[PDB]
């Protein structure tokens, strides 16, 4: 079984959104009034699972097989899972859901107007290999309308899940796509409070990765909680 | 001072979580093998439980999109890292709260009791990450069990937590369901009986 | 008929893109070796025609329902034709085309691999009103590969075409859309010396024209060499 | 010194131009009224001539993917500018050149004389405007005749051409073609008997 | 992207709005023509009613300095904007809350039933502004009536109301103020029970 | 047999000297009029030869002793091949060839009236090791008046010519030494576009690879075409 | 975007490239082992041939210092990157032109076919790749066989020259040396039948 042999650098709750951002609707009544509890590290949060032997479909990470070609940009969105100490996290599930082109999603609560894609579900899911690399096949999502103010609109992006070695370290965030306008005036985007960690969620072209006559190339590194030994403990 | 690389901040999982970590509740085809609520298979050792509850907003309204990760230890205490739908019991388990009913629901084993860094025993409890829209960055939190009142009593964690009265708000309380032994776990985002959420 | 009451301002032959500009393969067998000759402006340039009463149908300038409903990003590209004096040019011509929102364009040369989408033309036209506005309804276009350099890739755009007042001042261009990383690489961008002229062809996203949870809006304003009245002839 | 708005920049019609200007050629369908290549009805006044040339390179190759846009007076000297598929005669037209042949034609009437601004006449001619995929700003140029050798002559335009040997670039060579008036108007882009272009 | 001038910035009334906008209330001599509380005269078509209220801050406390506009459709459903003292019905009236009470009473008729933007009906409803000393900026909300159940299941504007419990809040109840139809709707600023509060 | 399992980064033809650089006499009648044709990479150009088994003699790197002792600045010319995206290329040829400490080349057409050196040859080869480093000694070669303006002096330099994993990696460049004053007045390095380009050019002194009382050091670290693997192809 | 580090800049070989790269040439004692023009030792499998061209300037003038790179394939068509003098045949080799005369000379074996990435065959070809002074940055070219016609008319390389003159540029013509089986490929670099130079 699991063994508690390390610790995760804390993470700065300063650097990451508040729950209170209220720009962002939905976030003033589903955040705590009440301050968190901090608590040591325990085993019970220095493990987590390893999905090592989940049986991955071959096209679990290419959306533009696993649901015809869809319609949009083909793209490939590929970089590393490294942690704050620079260290490259190996066979770690990275999980990503999106719209299609339109800005439309595959759930039965999205009404949007734009229409779905038959050949888009919007799905991906890759284990990463040993030098943190994962990369996913799929098509740019388009930007979408929510009910936030009169006239808000979600630049376009990719949510995106990461296990890491620990439930310390799990993640679930969103890229998006460099020089998109909309970005400044998005309240979610703005539920960050420094610029600079804004822009560790933008994606850069990538050229030299893309298939010539074939599609682009976005690279996405994440960073996750620097994993350390035990000291002196 | 020194200062590392700066982790991805976290970004609210949005209303769609589903379709991407709850297949089944998009209500979309499933893959092969999906990581869910189903922790121990009828073979596994322990006694076998049924967890259930609701979520709520601060306004005392259900949260019908909210979707929960799950860890916990086996009957002897063991932390399960090897993810497997092969096992008898896996430590690893996924949940969400109905569209409608908004009740979550997981089947699995009374965990054992596992030490602290310290050597110290905890209370047997299940470890909960609380993702929704609305909530920027995922809410920790542990479900504990009301019919372990002297484990509870000298649990290191719960006693962290400075008033009493909050204490109980991670306490799952016993019942019945279908002849089968059920505890209920309701959340609290906000407000009166606010549950208690942790920072590690 | 046609009046010669007029002379246009002479144009700069240094803001516009030269014949020969090399990174953009196709220009140097295209263009001319000898220097163009320069003739005095009579009835011949100085008119051209009116298109008052060509029969506009009903969705000229609206792609989305000119072909289901595409799939792609819904946006309305508007602005205003006017002359270097600053004047409106009413009742003028302006026809645009450009590709789906995977790149693809409907032709039958256009081979890319991207999917052609069953309810998407690409085709549109609108006659400027009394104050020279235009507006069209479309999905953005996506960039596609092209065969100049071994990795190139045009920049999303939309190509336009507008007649003004006379034969003298007919100009066709392309419209680059804000903050698209593509078009500082683009040869065909580049074959225009001078950043500023660059800026003059890339549409800026306009909320204030948004139909809140429908379609986004872009602005492009273009001018034409300035018309004055012969003097002291 | 005074400075006004700048004008917008040229930009290459690439390949496609077609599927906006020219309809039928990128093999889509058109639209109820489209500006195509018959200026004159065959109840216009004047002499109804066929016009019909190639475009080249500078290697000498055929540029298959041209777009021509013309403009001239009518019989009379008079330019029409009221466009109107119900009108007889149009002084504006377009035509492109075959993917396949590469060949343009336009069906009109020979253009009457008109004067310059300091009223001295011009011989009969077409203004012609050529775009394409590699021409970054359309070219300029006139389509003289060959049987107008005496108005050739003193053509104030023309006179404007240094060189002799370059006037003679402009000149379409009458020929008949299906017992019809023609005349051909090769333009060659660059090189060797090189097409005069104008700026104005 | 493009930015057009920014709109003027708003600012509180402050406590003595009255002397500007309520002359009566200031306690000060009114001038000629007023505009005020009697949307409809006597012999205005449509069901006179007397609406009514109160206005309460986050403590449960009455606003007594409270200034507010409507805004209503006629019996007839129609937008009656041409303001003039002579008219039998004005679509614009202006009340405020008594500095004893602090109700707020309105002389109008009933609103007749107006289509949004799509087509579709939205319940009878007035359009409220209140404005006051600690709001920087008015509060836009909308007063709809119990008897009109029904219609009020279907609105376009109601239904886009998440929590079916905040719906409640913009319905005025029925009664009778000596022996006339009246309806009461109090405002909660904040707090328990809060009024729907919009955005446009 | 080789294989195709790589794909190697485009070049930038905006970074290279163009082919028309008419202050470079000569290359005004050897430069291409028209444009190069791009072509997709197949194993033709994906592979290339390896030159690990080619019998290198003993002292085929030391120009010192390969050809008395020359009469000139004793120097140690080393540095590393690596790819664009900085990864060693180990066991690949380097060559070089240079003139004389007069100007002078060991070559029958060479008649500048510096004299030759009886023990001075000028030509090394080295095949890079594990790491990618690869190291010569030599003799600073001397500056030397050619036939291009009636006043033209070449900076001192050294010709490279090195390998790397395939054909397409081949690459012919010079070298040239830290503050040489003639360097900004070279026709042929101007035929460089970018400053920024040329200083990649630029040996630097390296005291710390130098032998005391022995000799100096040059390091010149060479950059090849950017090595990935295929995906999604 | 993404910027990698940038490639070292290519310079001129200059005249004396041969005191380094062609050694017998440059006049000069050659080493035990060099790479020259002999890529098969005449126990090799396939079809012995001799190659044999000149270079032209623009100017027409013969380019008598230059030097040049081959890549080519095994009768089997298999590319043989394990460089060894002792080896039967090498797929890699280098010629120069002579001062004199300024032809240059191959002894190899016309190559086997490989495929492209897309799994198509290309027709037999060699890879040149061509140095000398004058030329800033070293021109790729291929040579393809006359007597191949029917591959080269499938060649996806050929195919992509999008004009067919400029193909037959790429092809050496076949004819006998002293009774051997020769093929001439004879570059001009600038001007009239200028050889297609490609970018990879
Ligand atoms: O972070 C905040 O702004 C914050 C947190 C807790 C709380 O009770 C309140 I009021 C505000
Ligand atoms: O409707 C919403 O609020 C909504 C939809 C999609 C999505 O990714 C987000 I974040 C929010
Ligand atoms: O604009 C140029 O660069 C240009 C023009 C004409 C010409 O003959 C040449 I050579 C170059
Ligand atoms: O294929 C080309 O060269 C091409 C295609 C589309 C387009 O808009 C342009 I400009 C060039
Ligand atoms: O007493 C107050 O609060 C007060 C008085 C005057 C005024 O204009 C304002 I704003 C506030
Ligand atoms: O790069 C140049 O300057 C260039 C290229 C080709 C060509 O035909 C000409 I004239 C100039
Ligand atoms: O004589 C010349 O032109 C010459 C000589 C040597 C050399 O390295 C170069 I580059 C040019
Ligand atoms: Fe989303
Ligand atoms: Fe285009
Ligand atoms: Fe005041
Ligand atoms: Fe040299």
């Amino acid at each position: 079984p699991a063994q508690d042999n390390s610790r995760f650098v804390i993470r700065d709750r300063n650097w990451h959104p508040k729950a209170l951002t209220p720009d962002y609707k939905t976030s003033i009544a589903r955040s705590p009034r009440q301050a968190l509890v901090s608590i040591p590290q325990s085993i019970s949060e220095t493990t987590g699972p390893n999905f090592s032997h989940l049986g991955f479909g071959a096209h679990d990470h290419d959306l533009l097989l696993n649901f015809g070609l869809p319609i949009g940009e083909r793209i490939i969105v590929a970089g590393r899972v490294v942690d704050q100490y620079g260290k490259p996290v190996p066979n770690t599930l990275v999980e990503m859901w999106q719209a299609n082109a339109g800005g439309r999603y595959r759930h039965k609560n999205d009404r949007y107007l734009a229409p779905l894609d038959p050949n888009f579900g919007g799905v991906g899911r890759c284990l990463t290999d040993s030098d943190g690399y994962y990369s996913f096949r799929t098509i740019k999502p388009g930007p979408y309308p929510w009910r936030n103010g009169p006239n808000d609109w979600r630049p376009a992006h990719i949510h995106f899940g990461i296990s890491g070695p620990s439930i310390a370290t799990k993640l679930i965030t969103q890229l998006y796509f460099e020089g998109d306008p909309l970005i400044p005036m998005c309240p979610i985007v703005k539920s960050i409070a420094n610029p600079e960690a804004v822009q560790q969620l933008i994606a850069k072209l990538d050229m030299n990765n893309a298939n010539p006559m074939d599609c682009l190339a976005y690279r996405f590194d994440i960073v996750l909680r620097g994993q350390r030994k035990t000291h002196f403990e | 001072p020194i200062e590392l690389l700066p982790e991805t901040p976290s970004q609210t999982a949005g209303p769609y979580v589903h379709i991407g970590l709850a297949l089944e509740a998009a209500g979309n085809p499933t893959r092969d093998q999906e990581i869910w609520n189903r922790l121990a298979k009828p073979d596994a050792p322990g006694e076998h439980i049924l967890l259930l509850g609701q979520v709520y907003d601060g306004n005392g309204h259900l949260v019908r999109d909210s979707f929960l990760e799950v860890w916990q230890a086996d009957a002897n205490g063991e932390y399960q890292d090897a993810y497997n739908l092969e096992n008898a019991f896996n430590s690893f388990g996924r949940t969400a709260t109905t569209f409608d009913a908004g009740e979550w629901t997981l089947h699995t084993v009374k965990p054992g009791v596992v030490n602290n860094a310290a050597g110290v025993p905890m209370a047997p409890h299940i470890n909960i990450s609380l993702f929704a829209r609305g909530i920027n960055i995922h809410l920790h939190t542990r479900l504990y069990f009301d019919d372990e009142a002297q484990a509870n009593a000298k649990c290191p964690v719960l006693n962290l937590i400075e008033q009493p009265q909050r204490r109980e708000t991670l306490i799952a309380k016993r019942c019945e369901v279908d002849g089968k032994t059920a505890y209920r776990f309701d959340i609290r985002i906000q407000g009166e009986g606010e549950t208690v959420f942790f920072d590690f």
